[PDB]
């Protein structure tokens, strides 16, 4: 197990660690967050008690350094920082965990949510959608925008999402336009998987992390970007079956997660009405279908 | 965006434009199968594809041969539809290429945005007239020359015949829709409205009559008169 531990909690702020949020009350003690499971990313986030605008936070995996968390008072938030000193850093974490100034991260024998929700998210490939390269964590934002939403303004503070657009060259085979818009299938495979993705465990990590900036900071251009690319595959006749199979069980976890009152923003009616009832793949997504159906009969 | 009354001159401004209509391409007949089952067969179509500025009528005869084979035709029909008009816009020299093309069915839109990938700065655009080209078919010489064909073929013609010579752009539409119009809410009236008097012929090169400036004015007022009958028959005023 690992930790991030805190310098201080200067201000009241509400901290999501994963899928767990919680509360630090202005100047009351606390030091971080212990226990935290090995073998997974993990996202830290923050939403200041006073200005509920801007939430914010910071995906990092713990193999990869001592990662800690200090306020700057300056530009007013949380950061993220790497000791390199690891023997004081060790020791740092020590005088916390003796003084039981840590947050303890929930173990349980049954739940696998996260894992679930992070299967083939991968701390190398969040590096490249989100380019900061002198940090081995990543820092996204509510306001952050991507690269395609730039195309219709600061490059640098952008998610450089893989660009999904049906009607686009890239998308259209000259002389196939009528098959290709209809059936989107050598755009799933020849396209994205074969020519961009390489697998399909690299694009389910995209749309998993997409889906996941979408629910944790409210990103607008994360949320198009996780439809996008599950429209993609309902809209295909020529899906391979264990993508579909895991598409599935995927879309299962996140409905599960998603805030029954977050849904009326984070949940496209068109897409999904498409996908579950109308698409290609209207009768492969079992699971997700079922879930839907007992848990936002509205939307349907 | 949407082409309406609101923007209505735009229509005869110096920027090419065309309107594509596609009411026509698939067309069927309704027929009983001997074991008592309903069948359709198809007959020749055509793309309405106009310059309403300069009344240049590209007339792409759809001939039933495209059908064969194939499934979901109403479906194909839009897609044929904007292969063909990405394939007249492409023959043409690029002055003479369109800058807006306005499709009379939404329909209509995605499947010539897709086929005109390659044309980014033409806009492809709807319209919220209810715009009666659907009835180009009762105008005698095309419905002719789309029935004769034998194979794929263009035609080409001018759907004002010389009244541009005489009348503006905005006029000279207003003509065609009216009669367009008349010929849609009762073909058999408007018809023998425009053939009434013997002594008004067609030219061998025009599709309407010769009809002289106070004719015109006749005409168009039979024609106007006839829209309101059908209206009062039809909703019993
Ligand atoms: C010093 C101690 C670890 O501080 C905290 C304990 C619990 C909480 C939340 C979970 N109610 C926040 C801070």
């Amino acid at each position: 197990m690992n930790t991030v531990p805190f310098t201080s909690a200067p201000i009241e702020v509400t901290i999501g660690i994963d899928q767990y949020s919680f509360n630090v009350k202005e100047n009351q003690p606390f030091h971080g967050i212990k226990d935290i499971p090995i073998g997974h990313v993990h996202v830290i986030h923050f939403q200041h008690a006073d200005n509920s605008s801007m939430r914010y936070g910071y995906w990092f995996d713990c193999r990869m350094g001592n990662f800690y968390i200090q306020y700057d008072p300056k530009d007013g938030l949380y950061k993220m920082m790497e000791e390199r000193d690891g023997a004081k850093f060790e020791n740092i974490v020590h005088n916390f965990k003796e003084r039981q100034m840590m947050v303890s991260y929930p173990k349980i024998d049954e739940d696998d949510t996260w894992y679930n929700l992070t299967e083939f998210v991968q701390m190398d490939k969040i590096r490249k959608i989100v380019r900061k390269d002198e940090n081995q964590f990543s820092y996204v934002d509510s306001s952050m925008t991507t690269v395609q939403e730039n195309e219709l303004s600061d490059p640098a503070h952008s998610l450089n999402y893989t660009v999904i657009n049906f009607k686009s060259r890239e998308a259209i085979r000259p002389g196939h336009e009528m098959e290709d818009f209809l059936d989107k299938s050598y755009y799933l495979n020849t396209v994205m998987l074969q020519g961009i993705f390489k697998n399909s465990s690299n694009y389910f990590g995209e749309l998993q992390f997409a889906f996941l900036n979408a629910m944790f900071f409210g990103n607008y251009g994360s949320s198009l970007q996780w439809h996008a690319m599950i429209e993609l595959i309902c809209s295909s006749a020529t899906v391979p079956k264990h993508m579909l199979d895991k598409l599935d069980e995927i879309l299962y976890y996140q409905i599960k997660t998603l805030p029954e009152q977050y849904s009326d923003i984070l949940l496209n009616e068109r897409v999904w009405n498409i996908c579950l009832y109308s698409s290609f793949q209207k009768n492969s997504l079992h699971n997700t279908e079922k879930i839907m159906e007992n848990k936002y009969p509205e939307l349907l | 965006g949407a082409m309406n009354s609101s923007n209505y001159a735009e229509l005869f401004n110096n920027d090419i434009k065309l309107f594509v209509d596609d009411t026509n391409v698939y067309r069927v007949t309704v027929h009983k199968t001997f074991e008592g089952n309903v069948a359709t067969k198809a007959i020749n179509g055509c793309i309405f594809t106009l310059n309403p500025k300069t009344g240049h009528l590209f007339l792409k005869i759809i001939h039933t041969s495209v059908w064969a084979g194939q499934k979901r035709l109403s479906q194909l029909a839009k897609w044929k539809t904007a292969e063909e008009v990405s394939a007249l816009v492409r023959s043409l020299p690029k002055e003479e290429q369109p800058k807006q093309i306005i499709v009379t069915r939404k329909a209509m839109l995605d499947p010539l945005e897709v086929h005109m990938l390659d044309f980014p700065n033409i806009a492809i655009r709807p319209t919220e007239l209810r715009l009666p080209f659907s009835a180009a078919m009762s105008i005698d010489k095309l419905s002719d020359v789309v029935m004769k064909a034998t194979e794929p073929q263009m035609v080409l013609f001018n759907i004002y015949d010389d009244w541009l010579d005489r009348i503006s752009s905005y006029t000279a539409f207003s003509r065609l829709t009216l009669l367009l119009r008349a010929l849609k809410t009762n073909e058999e009236s408007a018809k023998m409205i425009l053939l009434s008097d013997p002594t008004i012929t067609i030219k061998s090169y025009h599709l309407w009559p010769s009809f002289t400036d106070e004719q015109w004015i006749t005409i168009e007022s039979q024609m106007r008169d006839l829209i309101l009958t059908e209206y009062g028959r039809k909703y019993n005023v």
